[PDB]
């Protein structure tokens, strides 16, 4: 037997109580910044919006100075937001928030650098790879940067063009935007500010009714919100300027940051390619690989247009968001494309020659065949506006991507019988056990065992039906549902918790084994630790580094797993 | 007698002993061997998380004796420090309250 | 349910129909039966969107009657019930008006959560291995 004392050390029952959001954010900021940043971030996440005096009163550290330093560091890493508001009765009190998108840069850093390296297509030139890697690394590690700072951070009398021509190339592909106050401002607070000043300048006792006034304010603030949101995302005027006898060079004064939205869209493109590779041929998916990369730059925003976070959803009129999503995703002129466009950007390696059998040189008639294959597939990979016109229906492809990833996680963890039963109950509606036996053809004992193993997660819901006034469990007949929202909700929290657990374990290992990293720093760890003898020390270093690499690999796989559930 | 009840699929031998493993048993397919791509990704992840910690924005900390001899003299200083004041800050991005701690 | 055994399923016989019904559809919906997916991933060759490559319920019924592994009578409702039972598990991607194809089960028989078939396990007594029931 294992005693309860041994349980608290080996098993992670101590960490099974911590909240997944607080655990993961706190671990990330503790890994990358430290204990004060973790304290402030934990307090913000646990309590919400706070002021500096409230932070001092809450955290044991009563040194305002320490709080101010922690807040400036957290703002430079844009892990926090601020809202400086003024009370009508007197003075003004600022307030602070925790930035979900700021921490996710630390959570995604290696993947971000990977994407920026691979998309510049600098695999030809070695120095280009090092240059873009250094640019993106320094930007992420510094929070925000300027071209002047980067150019003065290099030896003079050199070819500044070589280190600046790709910078504009970075800015032109959407992997770099300028930073403004909207990034540090809460979206719902901005929507509250914009909804007023349109419900206030209304004439007194106007002929328009109160409902009409509120609707008028809504659709007159939506336009301003859209303008302010779209301004920093896509306005290339900074890179459009051009000093005389020079190339296209960005404005020195503007300060640049990473554009998380573009990276998220790239991740969605990757997920779509990987899911497409499982329903058609590699040749067909090879074209899909370049079709998605062409529309990626102009693709719609992924997590939200920022308008669901901005307000109450509606009385019943999220249809006014669904319809606009369809309208954009189709009527975008860049998004619409034909079989002619795909010819030019087609890979040189691809042949397309014998991939097709009709009746059972990069020709445009070959592409149309595979695009018709994509449209014919059960998954709406592509849809046609007019014969010869093509577009990707995100509004209908994201639910199927989510459901497929979910059911395959179920298959890989629980039984294939569990996957079959989950799909059976989902396809059906409110199916009873006798009918489950009828349309699933599996023994009732096994069906019950798998159903129980499935209810431990939010995957199968029970719908009771009572036959007596007192809802006895003997006289009631029990049904089943699936409730896709609950199931996706549980799945993302589980993966978030497990990422938090892995990062915590890595930090614990480094804590225990820093006694060798001290000597490593003493003796120039890279390549020389063999010369310091201590073969036990070298072996311990080896296995701890192996554990670190494995931790990072499993973390990246967990990231790919929870990405689709993080979508909406 | 509270021991008379018994389900059909259960015998007296199976019941009467509460045993919940409390240790996990259903793994995830993400813990297989490593790949070269994931290896290089881990390397860059290691370079990150390290560069920032050795950088200026740390805020991490939450025999320096008083006796003076020649050992303290000409002693190699361990590090050249950095402060919040050094890094160039764009003043618009920061609220007015925090200007005091940064070097104006 | 003429396939009942003492009023219960047998699964073994039900699986016997399933292992053969699936094989024909793959022969039907691919240019070279199963041999197409044996030469190589890049030597793969697939149908053209215009040509019909699916199969109907009556064709499956007559094929399973000619093979006669069923040993009893099978109504079209019976063959449809079996097809619906196996239409889950991604088996037999349904096509319009009682038609079916096979898409990934080729690789199923032969990191992405999809191709987890080729995922070696932990096979160690080490830590950091991530489980699915650990948190709850």
């Amino acid at each position: 037997l294992v005693t309860p004392e041994d349980v608290m050390t080996i098993s992670s029952l101590e960490q099974r109580t911590l909240n997944p959001d607080l655990f993961l954010y706190k671990e990330l900021v503790k890994a990358h910044l430290g204990e004060r940043a973790a304290s402030v971030i934990g307090m913000l996440v646990a309590l919400g919006r706070l002021s500096v005096r409230e932070l001092v009163e809450k955290i044991d550290g009563m040194d305002v100075d320490s709080v101010k330093t922690t807040l400036v560091s957290l703002t430079q890493l844009r892990c926090v937001k601020y809202l400086q508001e003024t009370a009508i009765s007197g003075k003004k009190t600022t307030y602070y928030y925790y930035n979900e998108e700021g921490i996710h840069i630390l959570l995604y850093s290696g993947l971000i650098i990977d994407e920026i390296i691979t998309q510049m297509r600098v695999n030809d030139e070695e120095e280009h790879k090092q240059l873009v890697a250094e640019i993106v690394q320094n930007v992420i590690s510094l929070g925000s940067l300027t071209v002047e700072d980067y150019l003065s951070s290099v030896t003079s009398d050199s070819m500044k063009y070589t280190i600046s021509s790709l910078f504009v190339q970075l800015c032109e592909m959407g992997y770099l935007i300028q930073i403004s106050k909207l990034h540090y401002t809460p979206i719902e607070d901005l929507w509250q500010f914009l909804y007023e000043k349109h419900y206030k300048n209304i004439p007194r006792n106007s002929p328009l009714s109160d409902l009409k006034k509120r609707s008028q304010a809504k659709m007159n603030a939506k336009t301003d919100f859209a303008k302010i949101i779209n301004k920093p995302n896509e306005l290339s005027q900074i890179l459009t300027v051009d000093p005389k006898t020079s190339l296209r060079i960005v404005k020195p004064t503007v300060s640049l940051t990473i554009n998380l939205d573009r990276f998220m869209k790239g991740r969605r493109s990757k997920q779509l390619i990987n899911l497409a590779k499982t329903r058609v041929g590699s040749v067909t998916a090879q074209v899909y690989k370049i079709a998605l990369r062409l529309t990626e730059q102009k693709s719609p925003k992924i997590r939200d247009p920022l308008t669901q976070t901005g307000l109450l959803q509606d009385l019943e009129e999220a249809k006014s968001f669904q319809d606009e999503a369809e309208l954009v995703e189709e009527k975008t002129p860049g998004l619409t494309f034909n079989a002619i466009d795909l010819a030019r950007h087609l890979p040189a390696e691809l042949d397309l020659r014998g991939s097709l059998l009709s009746r059972k040189p990069h020709s445009a008639s070959l592409i149309n065949s595979h695009l018709k294959i994509l449209a014919s597939s059960n998954f709406p990979f592509l849809n046609e506006t007019k014969p010869g016109v093509y577009y990707v229906p995100y509004s209908k492809l994201m639910p199927v991507l989510k459901s497929s990833v979910y059911e395959y996680v179920i298959a890989s963890t629980l039984g294939p019988s569990a996957m079959r039963l989950s799909r059976c109950i989902r396809d059906n509606k409110l199916v009873s056990e006798k009918i489950i036996n009828s349309t699933a053809l599996m023994k009732e004992k096994d069906i019950r065992s798998t159903l129980a193993s499935l209810i431990r997660y939010n995957s199968v819901e029970i719908q009771e039906v009572p036959r007596t006034a007192d809802r006895s469990a003997s006289r009631a007949v029990f049904l089943f549902r699936c409730k896709e929202t609950h199931s996706y909700n549980f799945m993302r929290q589980n993966l978030e918790w497990n990422m938090a657990n892995l990062l915590f374990k890595k930090e614990k290992l480094k804590q225990e084994n820093s006694t060798l990293l001290k000597k490593a720093n003493r003796d120039d760890v890279k390549g020389r630790e063999n010369e310091l003898l201590l073969p036990s020390e070298l072996n311990q270093l080896k296995m701890v580094n192996e554990r670190e690499l494995n931790v990072f690999a499993r973390l990246s796989r967990l990231l790919s797993l929870w990405e689709v559930f993080q979508m909406a | 007698n509270y021991m008379s009840n018994l389900p059909f699929g259960l015998g007296y031998g199976d019941v009467g002993k509460n045993h919940i493993t409390e240790f996990p048993s259903i793994p995830l397919p993400i813990n297989g061997p490593i790949t070269n791509k994931e290896r290089s990704l881990a390397v860059k992840y290691i370079n990150f998380g390290k560069t920032v910690k050795d950088g200026p924005f740390y805020t991490g900390s939450m025999t320096n004796d008083g006796i003076e001899r020649y050992s303290d003299k000409y002693l190699k200083k361990r590090k050249i420090g950095i402060s919040i004041d050094d890094h160039p800050y764009n003043l618009n991005l920061f609220p007015n309250e925090l200007y005091n701690v940064m070097g104006i | 349910g003429p396939w009942f055994t003492d009023g219960e399923l047998d699964i073994e016989f039900i699986n016997s129909l399933l292992t053969i019904v699936w094989r024909f559809i793959s022969e039907n919906t691919f240019p070279n039966g199963f041999k197409n997916f044996e030469n190589g991933p890049k030597k793969n060759v697939f149908y053209a969107p215009n040509v019909k490559n699916y199969s109907t319920t009556q064709e499956i019924l007559e094929f399973i009657t000619a093979a006669q592994v069923a040993n009893v009578e099978l109504t079209p409702s019976n063959i449809r019930s079996l097809c619906e039972v196996l239409v889950y598990d991604d088996k037999l991607e349904k096509v319009t008006h009682d038609c079916y194809r096979v898409t990934l089960e080729s690789i199923l028989q032969m990191f992405s959560i999809f191709n987890y078939f080729k995922m070696f396990p932990a096979s160690k007594h080490d830590k950091e291995v991530v489980y699915f029931d650990e948190w709850t």
